[PDB]
Order: C-alpha cells, then sequence, then structure tokens
C-alpha cells in the first residue's frame, strides 16, 4: 500500500522497507563540483539494435514498457560495469508542474521527469536474483526537459489513453528505444538503489549529463493517466518521484571532463 | 524489484 500521496509516501516507505534509511539509497543530488572525472572509466555501449519490446502496463505508480530478456537482445555494457546487462523494462517519473518530477537533481535542479531503462546482471540469471546481489541491476537515467517534442517519445504517448488505470496493459511491440536517447552518452555513475520500494541497494546508477526534450503535450498526456483503478475515484497520476537521499560514504564519478 |  505504498504509494506517493501524503499518507503512503515517500516518508513512509521505512516503515515497511526499513532499508529506505540504509547505507547506499537512490536517488541522490548529483553536485557536479564534487564528482570525480574518472579517466578510467570506459564509454558506455548501448546496444538495442535488436530490442523486442513487448507491452506496456500501468502498474499503479507508472507505467512500464516491457521488453523480452530472454535473450542479449537488447543490453548494456562498458561505462562501470562489468560484463552483460539485459533490458527489461524502461518507465518514467514525473511532476504536476515542469519545474519538479526527477528523482536525481543536478546542483539541487528538477527535471520535469526522469525516464529509467532498467537492465540486470546475466550472470544472475533473472531479475528476481539480480536484485538481491549489489552488481544485479544497470538503471540508465535520462532526464527530461520541456522543450521541442521527442519524436520517438510519441508512440508510447499515444498508447497512454489505452492504460489510463492500475492493472491495464496493452500490446506494444517494434518499439524502439534508442528513439529517447540523448546525442551524448557522457554520465555520471555511483553506486545505489531501486527508487521505489522494495527499495534493494542492488543498482549501478548511470545517469547521462544531456537531457532530452519533450515537448509540454507529451508530457501533459503523462499527467493524465491515474494512480487509481477503473472504477475507483479518479487520482491522477503525477509527482510519483521520490526525493534525493543522504550521499554518505559514497563518490558520484563523472565520464567526462 | 518484487514478484512481479
Ligand atoms: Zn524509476
Amino acid at each position: 500500500h505504498w504509494g506517493y500521496g501524503k499518507h503512503n509516501g515517500p516518508e513512509h516507505w521505512h516503515k515497511d522497507f526499513p532499508i529506505a534509511k540504509g547505507e547506499r539509497q537512490s536517488p541522490v543530488d548529483i553536485d557536479t563540483h564534487t564528482a570525480k572525472y574518472d579517466p578510467s572509466l570506459k564509454p558506455l555501449s548501448v546496444s538495442y539494435d535488436q530490442a523486442t519490446s513487448l507491452r506496456i502496463l500501468n502498474n499503479g505508480h507508472a507505467f512500464n514498457v516491457e521488453f523480452d530478456d530472454s535473450q542479449d537482445k537488447a543490453v548494456l555494457k562498458g561505462g562501470p560495469l562489468d560484463g552483460t546487462y539485459r533490458l527489461i523494462q524502461f518507465h518514467f517519473h514525473w511532476g504536476s508542474l515542469d519545474g519538479q518530477g526527477s528523482e536525481h537533481t543536478v546542483d539541487k535542479k528538477k527535471y520535469a521527469a526522469e525516464l529509467h531503462l532498467v537492465h540486470w546482471n546475466t550472470k544472475y540469471g533473472d531479475f528476481g536474483k539480480a536484485v538481491q546481489q549489489p552488481d544485479g541491476l544497470a538503471v540508465l537515467g535520462i532526464f527530461l526537459k520541456v522543450g521541442s517534442a521527442k519524436p520517438g517519445l510519441q508512440k508510447v504517448v499515444d498508447v497512454l489513453d489505452s492504460i489510463k488505470t492500475k492493472g491495464k496493459s496493452a500490446d506494444f511491440t517494434n518499439f524502439d528505444p534508442r528513439g529517447l536517447l540523448p546525442e551524448s552518452l557522457d554520465y555520471w555513475t555511483y553506486p545505489g538503489s531501486l527508487t521505489t520500494p522494495p527499495l534493494l541497494e542492488c543498482v549501478t546508477w548511470i545517469v547521462l549529463k544531456e537531457p532530452i526534450s519533450v515537448s509540454s503535450e507529451q508530457v501533459l498526456k503523462f499527467r493524465k493517466l491515474n494512480f487509481n483503478g477503473e472504477g475507483e475515484p479518479e487520482e491522477l497520476m503525477v509527482d510519483n518521484w521520490r526525493p534525493a537521499q543522504p550521499l554518505k560514504n559514497r563518490q558520484i564519478k563523472a565520464s567526462f571532463k | 524489484x518484487s514478484l512481479p
């Protein structure tokens, strides 16, 4: 029964998920002056040419675009990572207004939204096993600002009317997630957690420096989704972001000078 | 994460 309301939002999560107060929680504020350039970091390898999207789901907290992860079809490697991470799903976090919505912040700047491309380490065989390991997941985070439309997002925007309420899904085949990337793959990286319950400390975060631009109309359509199920009272799906958590004993490293 |  966790969510993003006054009564069940992030400040309540610790009562059912005590790791909420742990040593490697996400998101964090990225202090760009304190992040150290690490010349040992490799370019990110994003290999999405053979990606197979299957379905889009409103899970009551966001919408997930799901992929076939039964083979190495859409993988992340290089950057800070050892080995091969398979894309399982992407989703977004967004605000009620354009001045909030991202989970990570940059020098305390909040973006309108944040895209999470979620990948699991093939050495653990399945996502459920991977989330039990400190190097189980790699999440590629991309900021969204409001300006020009993102053409590669529109297929997502246009299906949202069909999954308005919690538990609705729709076929979502042949979607190319390459259309959601910015030009540069310059990134920050740090060790962290899932940003929703169960808040497991299993993520290598890779946050791109360059945002993507989406239109006001695209993000307005995100904000028409519902947290509620069909024939429950309407609660708009907005402000589904966790605030920045303490950095504690962590270093954020930059891939770029 | 949970099953799912
Ligand atoms: Zn997320």
